[PDB]
């Protein structure tokens, strides 16, 4: 019964991380689409950028 | 004892599944239902970089937008200009097997490593204008997957010894070591404010390492097979990972779960790599199919595809600023789409 | 009706001339658009779509020059000059098969050595001392041609280049063969010889088939010019002509396009373009 | 997150049988392959049976051929293993273990250090 | 005046492409070789025979070859193994004769000839330690491998001289085991070229040699239509 050396160490880490204060999830989903919303017009690859600007061409 | 610790690792497993389902009020997909779609997405190759003879395993943007690192398998680092498709460097490699590179965030160094363990830390800007090793980093045990530079003094490696580590480059030593996962560590992902990085493996896992103390502070499971890239969300509060089973996942690090799933029924081969945008709104994955697709990181449609590989589409990245992707595959071709 | 000189309508001729101009420029368009197409035996291939797309635009040239200065001094002047190219034109198509069955060889029976052997400047310098030697030797061979010499000298060429490409392919044939002996041997174990055999029979025939018609017309004329028979044979030499150009056509077909990534390239390029 | 768990297992004596199962969880069990592993408890971990995706083509090793057979069930997500006719030599801890990619005909799984679509294992004394 | 920045791009350019023309011959004309094996297979033997990784260089007739030996890697081999897709050969080691070592190489070479990205690369396959396997059966195949029980030695088969026919039918057992394997999952584009090697033997890079040669040739040969 050595593997309890690496047991004993598997809990330790489960009991750090259910100790965790999670935010509910719409919260989070709400906060993903509001700072795509913000960056939305600033993004060159979804906003057709003009060729005048794009430096590749 | 041994059994009841097993027991009492798998009663704390079910309370972190209780108190994950009890967050779970809704999805993502029924949230963003109101979003209007991306639309079709048809980017387009601009530059094709060539030069390299072997299959290009590592690829990696600098911080100006301007130029790029690559690394094959004939042992060769070379920098682009991505504007005028020049050559810079063209650096030899004292072992051809590398899998890894990284572009410094002051553009002053280029990293690099794979099957010999051994992190190269080359500087470019020298007096004689001769590129140079100035560290070689050892100590890992396993093959070395991925570097990623925290700042000119600091890296952040991974291997496939199932470790990470943090180097102070200038004195040569390991200065934190970051277990946990079981198997190969496939790919690192630095925050945006690098006090942060998630961690993915071949375990069908994914860590949240604290830099500073060397704890890991999250872990999350969702996917079925090995991790093989992972991507920071340009909020820092996400990231998306790639694994064998041909599926994406987002996940939230704030709500510790599964957010969002990127698969399609056609899609049976795994996904190389991973990137978002500079807005997030747009993933970008490559897979072994050799192409890239375009999935929209709220809704998870597709919204395009980047055809023009003929071997597995080994990396991918983005700009950041975003005005260019660039991928490389196993054709020894980097070509950069707009 | 022996005797009669055997008529071609030009509108032939010409056709042969475009569809092959257009198959041959095709190619090697396809090659210089791919990088990956940079090897010695895509050089080869490249040289040899050059000289196809110069025998058959030479040829129709001629021919069309002809009929437009019927239909209606400077002929004997530019019938010469196109005489020229076109010797010079298909003694390069010969060279650049033999080329190709050369590199060839040297791959099967030089596996190891071969990038040492062929390297891109011996390749270029081979490339361009055969195009040089073969446009001196159509422009003399033209110039003289009214003298046995030149005729029985350009027999003895082909003829030699037919049995070196022969002994070539036959000799990897028999190391294929040899190959196929030692895989099948083993616990677990159309077929590989007739694929071999319809190899060597496509690539061999098309050549002897499209070629030995002409070079047997010069013997002719050489050997037996007043001979009913031999004046019977040399009443086509117009239908010989068409042989050659038809070869043109072939040599892609079986060269260029049984690589996957020429074929590739090429359905790509007629689709966008 | 995925999980194999076998049972089954027990003690019996030499000419006995037993059935053991392993169950799955996290991933589509139909699109993997799966293993049967053991480890002996003086020797490392040996390659026992191994059954495809649709359970078409199974394999034995040697010294299990005509005493042991296999099976999957694709609606229950189940992996099965028929112990017939023991001998003292087939006493160790029998693992399930899932091949590590879906569609693959080739994997690496028997590995001594830890894999991570392995299960924990039971003990069959004989 | 800042045009001076872009011709110095190009004269970088210049300099870089020759170099990497001049590299680009190097390499072409190297033979890259990936040397696997059983954990009591003779490696170590076959490197002596002539980090995470260890390079050795042959020249054999004016011919570079470029042998790699798997280092100090975790027994994990699903994720290295896809770099040494492109090499010429891998050379896989077995050691014949306490579990059974031996159905794990062959589980391994079934692992690595069916491989999605090994699928266009010839293994060389030396089995090792024939005079153990000797001595072992002139002095028990049946307890691992039942088949074997019925299994006759191929009429085709070369034996040297003095050798115990039942060794003959333990050598080329095993060897037929390794090329049913090789046999069923190969469509042409790579083949197994077994050998039955000693612990002390330096014909062994001359089987390397001459194996490297057939693959190339028979590569050749297949792009060429005839084979
Ligand atoms: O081009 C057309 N004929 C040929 C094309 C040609 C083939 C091979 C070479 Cl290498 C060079 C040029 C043509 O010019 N010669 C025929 C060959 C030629 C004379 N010779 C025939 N026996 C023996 N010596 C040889 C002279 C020695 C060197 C080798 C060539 C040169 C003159 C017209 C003819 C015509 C006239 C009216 C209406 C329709 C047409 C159809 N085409
Ligand atoms: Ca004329």
């Amino acid at each position: 019964t050595a593997s309890i050396a690496q047991a004993r160490k598997l809990v330790e880490q489960l009991k750090m991380e259910a100790n965790i204060d999670r935010i509910k999830v719409s919260k989070a989903a709400a906060d993903l689409m509001a700072y795509c919303e913000a960056h939305a017009k600033e993004d060159p690859l979804l906003t057709p950028v003009p060729a005048s600007e794009n430096p590749f061409r | 004892e041994l059994d009841q610790l097993r027991q009492e690792a798998e009663q704390l497993k079910n309370q972190i599944r209780d108190a994950r389902k009890a967050c779970a009020d809704a999805t993502l997909s029924q949230i963003t239902n109101n979003i209007d779609p991306v639309g079709r997405i048809q980017m387009r190759t601009r530059r094709t970089l060539r030069g390299h003879l072997a299959k290009i395993y590592a690829m990696h943007w600098g911080t100006d937008s301007r130029l790029l690192v690559s690394a094959s398998q004939d042992g060769k680092l070379i920098i682009w200009d991505s504007y005028t498709t020049n050559k810079v460097h063209a650096i030899p490699l004292r072992s051809s097997w590398v899998m890894t590179c990284a572009y410094a965030p002051s553009g002053n160094y280029v990293a690099c490593g794979g099957l010999d363990n051994i992190c190269s830390i080359y500087n470019l800007k020298t007096r004689e204008g001769n590129v140079r090793v100035s560290r070689e980093l050892a100590g890992h045990t396993g093959y070395l997957s991925c570097c990623r530079f925290l700042d000119d003094n600091q890296i952040v490696t991974s291997s496939g010894d199932t470790t990470c580590a943090l180097w102070d480059i200038e004195t040569g030593q390991q200065t934190t070591t970051f277990t946990g996962h079981t198997g190969d560590v496939m790919s690192l992902s630095l925050a945006p404010d690098t006090r942060l990085f998630v961690s993915g493996a071949c375990d069908a896992s994914a860590k949240l390492w604290d830099v500073r103390e060397g704890m890991c502070r999250q872990t999350f499971t969702g996917h079925e097979s090995d991790i093989n890239a992972i991507c920071f969300f340009p909020n820092g509060n996400a990231f998306a990972t790639g694994s064998d089973d041909a599926t994406c996942r987002l996940f939230d690090l704030r709500a510790d779960q599964e957010l969002m799933t990127y698969s399609h029924d056609n899609i049976i081969c795994g996904i190389t790599s991973v990137s978002f945008s500079k807005s997030g709104r747009l993933l970008l994955a490559g897979y072994d199919d050799f192409n890239c697709n375009v999935w929209d990181a709220l809704k998870a449609d597709r919204a395009g595809v980047l055809a023009g590989h003929d071997n597995r589409v080994s990396c991918l990245g983005v700009t950041d600023d975003g005005m260019a992707v660039a991928t490389g595959s196993w054709d020894s071709f980097l070509k950069i789409w707009n | 009706g022996c005797y009669e000189q055997l008529f071609v309508s030009p509108e032939v001729f010409v056709t042969l001339g475009v569809i092959s101009l257009l198959e041959n420029i095709l190619v090697i368009v396809a090659i210089a658009k791919n990088k990956n197409l940079h090897s010695p035996m895509y050089f080869f291939i490249c040289s040899l779509a050059v000289a196809d797309m110069l025998v058959s635009v030479s040829n129709g040239s001629e021919t069309i020059v002809i009929t437009l200065l019927n239909s209606t001094s400077f002929t004997v002047n530019i019938d010469n000059v196109i005489d020229s190219v076109i010797c010079s034109s298909l003694l390069a198509s010969i060279c650049s098969l033999l080329s190709i069955a050369v590199d060839r060889y040297f791959t099967i029976f030089y596996a190891l050595q071969y990038h040492n052997i062929m390297t891109v400047k011996r390749v270029g310098i081979i490339i361009s001392c055969i195009w040089a030697a073969c446009t001196v030797s159509g422009i003399l061979f033209i110039i003289y041609s009214d003298s046995s010499a030149v005729i029985i000298c350009l027999i003895t060429m082909f003829f030699t280049m037919l049995a070196l490409m022969a002994s070539l392919y036959v000799h990897m044939f028999l190391m294929a063969r040899l190959h196929i002996k030692r895989i099948a041997v083993l616990p677990g174990t159309q077929g590989a010889n007739m694929k071999g055999a319809i190899t060597l029979t496509i690539l061999i025939g098309v050549f002897v088939v499209c070629w030995a018609p002409f070079f047997l017309h010069l013997i002719f004329y050489i050997s037996c010019p007043q001979n009913p028979y031999c004046v019977c044979f040399m009443s086509h030499f117009n239908l010989y002509l068409i042989l050659i150009m038809c070869n043109s056509i072939i040599d892609p077909l079986i060269y260029a396009l049984r690589s996957q990534e020429l074929r590739k390239t090429f359905k790509e390029i007629i689709c966008c373009y | 997150q995925v999980q194999l768990q076998e049972s089954g297992g027990g003690l019996v004596q030499p000419g006995g049988s037993l059935r053991l199962s392993c169950a799955a969880s996290g991933f589509t069990f139909s699109n993997y392959k799966m293993n049967w592993v053991r480890q002996a408890p003086g020797k490392g971990l040996e390659w026992v049976s191994d059954i495809s995706q649709s359970g078409a083509s199974i394999s034995y090793t040697g010294s299990v051929k005509g005493r042991f057979t296999i099976s999957r069930d694709n609606a229950k997500n189940t992996l099965y293993l028929q112990m017939n006719s023991l001998k003292p030599e087939d006493t160790a801890v029998y693992y399930c273990a899932r091949c590590p990619a879906p569609f693959t005909r080739d994997c690496f799984d028997v590995t001594s250090t830890t894999y991570a679509y392995r299960g924990q294992g039971t003990q069959v004394t004989v | 005046d800042q045009r001076n920045e872009e011709k110095a791009q190009r004269e970088a350019n210049k300099k870089i492409e020759k170099q990497l023309q001049k590299d680009k011959q190097v390499y072409r004309a190297t033979h890259r070789l990936l040397l696997l094996g059983a954990g009591e297979s003779g490696k170590n033997t076959i490197v002596k025979q002539m980090s995470g990784i260890f390079e050795t260089k042959f020249q054999v007739d004016k011919v570079n070859f470029h042998m790699f030996d798997v280092g100090a890697q975790r027994d994990e081999r699903r994720k290295w193994i896809q770099c040494f897709n492109d090499v010429t050969a891998i050379i896989f080691v077995v050691a014949s004769s306490q579990t059974n070592r031996l159905q794990a190489a062959l589980k391994l070479f079934d692992s690595i000839w069916n491989n999605k990205w090994l699928r266009d690369t010839s293994v060389i396959l030396f089995l090792n330690k024939q005079d153990l396997l000797a001595e072992k059966v002139l002095a028990k195949i049946e307890d691992y491998f039942p088949e074997f029980a019925r299994y006759t030695t191929p009429e085709d088969a070369t034996p040297e001289p003095g050798e115990d026919p039942r060794v003959t039918r333990a050598k080329y057992f095993i060897r037929d085991e390794f090329l049913r394997i090789s046999t069923a999952s190969g469509d042409g584009r790579h083949y197994c070229y077994p050998h039955f090697t000693c612990a002390v033997d330096t014909e062994n890079i001359r089987r390397v040699f001459n194996d490297c040669r057939d693959i190339i040739q028979r590569m050749h040969l297949r792009q060429y239509e005839l084979l």
